[PDB]
RNA sequence: AAACUCCAGUUGACACAAAAUAGACUACGAAAGUGGCUUUAACAUAUCUGAACACACAAUAGCUAAGACCCAAACUGGGAUUAGAUACCCCACUAUGCUUAGCCCUAAACCUCAACAGUUAAAUCAACAAAACUGCUCGCCAGAACACUACGAGCCACAGCUUAAAACUCAAAG
């Protein structure tokens, strides 16, 4: 995960942020905020790393992308709470609905497809 | 994120609200929150008999703390103001402030539902 | 119509005229009638300024005789 | 509706339970 | 003055007084109507018992306790009771919606108590124990 | 104010669980309801206990 | 042609929408005196917002609010709190008639 | 039990008349709806039985509350006959 | 009925026939069982009002169509 | 504006070194959170 | 009537139970479900459709193991009623309702009204009910009864669930 002093996606590009108090930065940074806004980091570090375009999130690849960091978000939520039936529905579909964006990728852009699954370590798997 | 800590102390003397208020925040501080501000809501009869520590209160100082503290702080901090005996009661909360009021236009009527039965003679 | 909108304007600054409508009469005026009347001649001398010719309709109206008591 | 097709159905149901739990 | 209806506070000063007394000190006749009997217990502002009655005391048995004039019965005795030990002025406090809700206080007046405030005290739980079953009557 | 009828009902626009479950179509009627006596209660009650009591005690 | 032919607006003579009294006022579980003028003076029941008069919105801040100063030692819950008995009255409900 | 008493559902007798206070006071718990919970909380309601029951009052809300209105609307038109003979 | 004299005077007036009191069924289905075998029923009917005291459509309206007789109405 | 406006709060914040300082100070001082609302829409503070 | 009198009333202390009012609100969730307070995590998919069995869920009841005890309560006992009363009424008290860990996989699980897109034009339209329809797709139904059955097969289910016939009979059933 980003380190916790990581300033927050919104306050990370504002100017002279390096030289506030201390306090305002631990303020700003991630450990004085929710799970949620590491999520937006991780999604970030993955875009610049895979995707051509960060700024494009409408590309199938950006999608794969915020899907994947969320299905990760549901295995970490599911791991404390393994009895939370309607997250791990959730999980499934997610884990459903990533197959179907990576297959209908490997049909269209079969190099874009294939940096996805290196970038993301998703191994793409034939249905039965 | 930011918190507010309703802490509702004992009936005591200056110097030991103060000891009281004092060792509240450094533990507050020890669990990595940034304390804000504190507030004196002064010392008021309770709304009911609160029965805590085995002890009987009728009276109580009503204080606040405003702090921001990382999300696991919280529990942590829950869990200690149980175990303070000059602790009546204590609630941590969202700060309120933080929430922000979306700008209301005003009351929109609605109409007399319509088309509920079929316009049949019966 | 497009005095609606002045009539709406008057109506809400100075209220209903004092004098009672006659709507037997066909060619009655009313203040409000004469107000638009008055705004209307003013915006063919050129104002572009709903406010600035609002107050100068009132103005005019002030000095033919005619009571504006505003609502305050 | 009435319930006379229910009604069937029921008295199959019961002598069915009682005949199971007789033999 | 006007008349407020609403009790005054023991801790703040009133000028209500009842034969020297402030509203805090008045003695309480505690109510308990039920579907089949009535109890009246007649308590100083301290808390001692000073008179008892009830339906069932006065000698009446099974449905006749669940009727108005028992609970009347039992009031005029609660009340004698009570006037033998020094009371005038009483906070009545009833409890239930029994047939003996209304005519127990009239038993008290009549047996010459003097009511100044009425409290409902109705136990009712804010959700508690599941009640019993509806009857199939 | 009347309470809403907007969504009350299980009707094929309505997506949400029906609110209300009217066992008669919820149109006013052209008639009102006629006028109940009332409950009869017993009279004098207090003035015949006054009445037996003294026959008690005399 | 005419130009005395109704034109296309929106309606000039349309009132503005009605406010509720707490419109644009923040609701705060601490502010035990503004909560006590929502709950009944004998009962403490929250009144509802027929009674009340407040839109959707302030109706269930106001019932939130009540509901955790009763619970965090601010608010009574049997009954009013005599102190706020004699504040305004700003509920369409009468007792005595 | 914990909250202070003589405060809640207290209602002071004015000039000895304890028939208008009783009657005061049983008006307050009418308003309040405590009468009626308490009559329902005699025996346990079951949740389905609960649900017909607040479905049933509020269809009769609706319909009493239009039906006054329409009432009060007409009233008006109980004049005497303008047109006596036409 | 606020206009039922006004109209009565009218019909007399000009020597044709006013209907301005409550029609009762088949005054035009039903006539020759009415009025008579050679009655002779209207040529023209003028509805000055072509809805009843519970806001709807005249009865005449439907009957006049029924026997094909032209009807004017406001 | 958000960054400027928390720096210069964080002046304020209360710290270990004046927390002493802060308490005694908050034990002087009395906050009211209490306002009344009118039918009109207005607000009623309390005067004590 | 029985029961209770180790009872009842006032006052004080006092839950591993249940969550008045708000709610005349109509929100959340795939459905089942969800209405005391706080905090943490958190509510899939940038075309749509797409499983009795694949996958994951699924009220109440019930099963296995370990705990909790206010109240309610199948069963059972007592009282009464009755021709009888294996019921309806009264009393007492269990399993069970709760928690933890595994099962079981059912409902009038029905708002008996499928998902998505669109329309209010004309013959609107058997009846009733909650007006009548178009495009598209999946699922399902072809007289009643036999039959939520038999047999076979699968299943932590073993008095179970799911799938599910036939022979004889009838001229109706609905
Ligand atoms: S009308 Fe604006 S919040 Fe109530
Ligand atoms: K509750
Ligand atoms: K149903
Ligand atoms: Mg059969
Ligand atoms: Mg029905
Ligand atoms: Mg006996
Ligand atoms: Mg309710
Ligand atoms: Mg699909
Ligand atoms: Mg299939
Ligand atoms: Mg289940
Ligand atoms: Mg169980
Ligand atoms: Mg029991
Ligand atoms: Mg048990
Ligand atoms: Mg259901
Ligand atoms: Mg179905
Ligand atoms: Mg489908
Ligand atoms: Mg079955
Ligand atoms: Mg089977
Ligand atoms: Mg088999």
């Amino acid at each position: 995960d980003p380190p916790p002093s990581t300033l927050l996606k919104d306050y990370q590009n504002v100017p002279g942020i390096e030289k506030v108090d201390d306090v305002v930065k631990r303020l700003l940074s991630l450990e004085m905020a929710n799970k949620k806004e590491m999520l937006k980091i991780k999604q970030e570090q993955f875009m610049k790393k895979i995707v051509a375009n960060p700024e494009d999130t409408r590309s199938l690849e950006a999608r794969i992308i915020a899907l994947s960091v969320k299905i990760r978000s549901y295995e970490e939520h599911l791991e404390k709470h393994r009895k939370d039936k309607a997250h791990k529905r959730y999980l499934l579909m997610s884990i459903d609905q990533r197959k179907k964006m990576l297959k209908n990728l490997r049909n269209t852009n079969y190099d874009v497809f294939e940096k996805i699954c290196w970038g993301l370590g998703i191994e793409y798997t034939f249905p039965p | 994120p930011r918190y507010e800590l309703a802490l509702i102390l004992k009936a005591m003397q200056r110097p030991e609200t103060a000891a009281t208020l004092k060792r509240t925040i450094e533990a507050l501080m020890d669990r990595g929150a940034i304390v804000r501000d504190l507030e004196n809501l002064g010392e008021r009869a309770l709304p009911y008999r609160i029965s805590a520590h085995s002890q009987q209160h009728n009276r109580g100082g009503y204080f606040l703390v405003d702090f921001y503290a990382p999300t696991a702080a919280v529990e942590s901090m829950v869990e200690h103001l149980s175990r303070d005996i000059d602790v009546i009661r204590g609630n941590i909360v969202k700060h309120p402030l933080t929430q922000e009021l979306k700008e209301c236009e005003g009351i929109v009527p609605v109409p007399l539902a319509e088309k509920l039965y079929s316009t049949k003679k019966r | 119509y497009h005095e609606d909108r002045i009539r709406a304007k008057f109506y809400s600054v100075y209220g209903s005229g004092q004098r009672a409508f006659d709507l037997f009469n066909p060619n009655f005026k009313s203040t409000c009638q004469r107000f638009v009347e008055k705004y209307t001649e003013l915006q063919k001398l050129g104002e572009t300024d709903e406010e600035k010719l609002f107050v100068e309709t009132g103005k005019a109206l002030l000095a033919e005789g005619v009571i504006l008591r505003r609502v305050g | 509706k009435n319930v006379l097709k229910i009604r069937r159905r029921k008295m199959n149901h019961h002598k069915y339970r009682k005949l199971v739990k007789k033999t | 003055t006007k008349f407020s209806i609403y009790p005054p506070i023991p801790g703040e000063e009133s000028s209500l007084r009842w034969a020297g007394k402030k509203f805090e000190e008045i003695p309480i006749a505690h109510i308990k109507a039920s579907h089949n009997n009535t109890q009246i217990q007649v308590v100083s502002a301290s808390n001692e018992p000073l008179a008892f009655a009830s339906c069932g005391t006065e000698g009446f048995r099974n449905a006749k306790k669940g009727t108005g004039i028992a609970a009347q019965t039992a009031g005029i005795a609660a009340a004698a009771r009570a006037k033998q030990k020094g009371v005038i002025h009483i906070r009545v406090v009833v409890k239930g919606l029994g047939p003996g809700r209304l005519s127990a206080m009239h038993g008290l007046i009549m047996g010459g108590l003097e009511v100044i405030s009425i409290t409902d005290n109705t136990p009712i739980p804010h959700x508690g124990c599941r009640p019993r079953k509806a009857r199939k009557l | 104010a009347t309470p809403s009828l907007r969504g009350r009902l299980a009707r094929f626009g309505n997506p949400r669980k029906p609110v209300l479950k009217p066992n008669k179509p919820l149109i006013l009627a052209n008639r009102v309801g006629e006028r109940r006596r009332e409950k009869g209660e017993a009279t004098c009650i207090t003035e015949m206990s006054v009445m037996m009591a003294c026959w008690k005690q005399n | 042609s005419n130009e005395d032919l109704p034109i296309s607006m929106e309606n000039p003579y349309k009132e503005p929408l009605k406010k509720c009294i707490l419109c644009g006022k923040h609701v705060d579980y601490k502010n035990v005196q503004l909560l006590s003028q929502f709950v009944s003076p004998f009962t403490g029941c929250i009144y509802g917002r027929h009674i009340t008069g407040l839109c959707g919105k302030k109706q269930k801040e106001i019932t939130k609010a009540i509901k955790r100063a009763q619970i965090m030692g601010f608010m009574p819950v049997t009954y009013k709190d005599p102190a706020y008995l004699k504040d305004p009255k700003v509920c369409n409900i009468r007792y005595r008639e | 039990a914990k909250h202070l008493k003589f405060i809640a559902r207290t209602v002071m007798v004015q000039e000895g008349n304890v028939e208008s206070a009783y009657r005061t006071l049983n008006r307050i718990l009418t308003m309040d709806g405590l009468i009626e919970d308490i009559k329902h909380r005699r025996y346990y309601e079951k949740p389905c039985r609960r649900r017909q029951r607040e479905s049933y009052e509020r269809c009769r809300r609706i319909y009493n509350m239009e039906m006054a209105r329409k009432i009060n609307f007409l009233m008006r038109k109980n004049r005497a006959d303008p047109w006596q003979g036409c | 009925r606020q206009f039922s004299y006004l109209i009565e005077n009218m019909a007399r007036d000009c020597g044709e026939y006013a209907h301005t009191r409550y029609f009762r069924g088949g005054m035009l289905t039903n006539a020759r069982l009415l009025f008579g075998p050679t009655v002779r029923l209207p040529d023209l009917i003028i509805f000055l009002h072509t809805l009843n005291n519970i806001f709807e459509p005249h009865v005449a309206v439907r009957d006049a169509a029924k026997m094909n007789i032209p009807t004017v109405g406001i | 504006r958000e960054v400027l406006q928390l720096q210069e709060e964080v002046k304020n914040f209360i710290t270990r070194e004046n927390l002493e300082a802060r308490v005694e100070a908050a034990l002087d001082s009395r906050k009211n959170y209490n306002w009344a609302i009118t039918r009109e829409g207005l607000v009623v503070r309390p005067q004590r």
